């Protein structure tokens, strides 16, 4: 089974700019393994396995993270240190389109549908469980878990949003923009990186080594 | 990947 | 509303390797603007949103049409020019990794669960109908075609295959894939403009022109 | 964008 209630859980229990981002980034990085640890059977894959979905998954299910986390904040991001950043210091900081597209394509409309901590845990489930992930030992196996958590998300939209049935729809073509923001935050931490001025803590440096 | 997986380990 | 009807009726109206693929892409780009022309409520955009929808669109909408063409295809890929590309090609091109991802990504799930010519269909108007596209004179406008898409997708799935209550979440979640996809030959195509020794046509180098 | 606008055009 994937009990919405043990997703629930998970997220409950874990509850310049470009530096206090990156450093902010590299904090939730331990907190995301402990996360991971408590989404149902996660943990019963193989070591490797794990590996392979957490450095396939780990900047989106920190944007999802402190983006849902930022639902009453005006035109800014909450980051986990209590840092408050507003779209003006982050344009300021040259990251401004990035910067943007999380408030316009994530934060705003998570805002709009009042997106509740069980919805996005699924949600980061669903990410985590990424079946197209190389290397994986058995892809079906992280598929299967997958379509449990799917299962679970769209039985509990229909519970207890009985009267917007698009909603279940609406959370998953999240994901698309997820994905690209995704990858864009990416291209700007290799930039940093490459350019050396920002500091890159220890485990966000890790995650940036090629595998 | 020492950190991971140290942190995975338990 | 938004007939499934129409949408399969849009589908059927329209049906080294890397010059090979660049130029059956041109030539595609063309068919694109028919069979958006096609899609209910496209045509009554404003014109400058049509625009913007197709350039935000383009090579996702392209690489989800050669990928469901190639689902009988072993290993590679049916151009619209009637060229079969199989992955030795590709791989021996230097393209390898892109191909590959295609094919285990896209094509190979599309042929594991049959998707059919209506679903497709309905991916692509999703696709097409992005609310996200930066400069919208109304993303809700977009926003609102979009859900009566899903919403008829999703009336079809249930009644063509009611055995399959995940098919629809199913079919939703290959686009995360194809968003990823889409970018990563954009980052190539724009790598062959600038080395300069594939030939790019008119339409593929006008979609890489600058907003 | 002279292509796509001609071609949507009609």
């Amino acid at each position: 089974d994937m009990p919405v209630e043990r997703i629930l859980e998970a997220e409950l229990a874990v509850e310049d700019p470009v530096t206090n981002i990156c450093q902010a980034a590299d904090k939730q990085l331990f907190t995301l393994v402990e996360w991971a640890k408590r989404i149902p059977h996660f943990s019963e894959l193989p070591l490797d396995d794990q590996v392979i979905l957490l450095r396939a998954g780990w900047n989106e299910l920190l944007i999802a993270s402190f983006s849902h986390r930022s639902i009453a904040v005006k035109d800014g991001i909450l980051l986990a240190t209590g840092l408050h950043v507003h779209r003006n210091s982050a344009h300021s900081a040259g990251v401004g389109a990035i910067f943007d597209r999380v408030l316009t394509e994530l934060v705003s409309k998570m805002r709009d549908m009042q997106m509740d901590k069980t919805e996005l845990g699924c949600l980061r489930a669903i990410v985590l469980f990424n079946p197209d992930s190389k290397g994986l030992s058995n892809p079906a196996e992280v598929e299967a878990l997958r379509e449990k958590v799917y299962a679970s998300l769209e039985a509990y939209c229909k519970h207890k949003y009985p009267e917007q049935p698009g909603r279940f729809a609406k959370l998953l073509l999240r994901l698309p923009a997820l994905r690209s923001i995704g990858l864009k935050c990416l291209e700007h931490l290799f930039f940093f990186k490459l350019i050396g001025d920002t500091p890159i803590d220890t485990f966000l440096m890790e995650m940036l080594e090629a595998p | 990947h020492k950190i991971l997986h140290r942190l995975l380990q338990d």
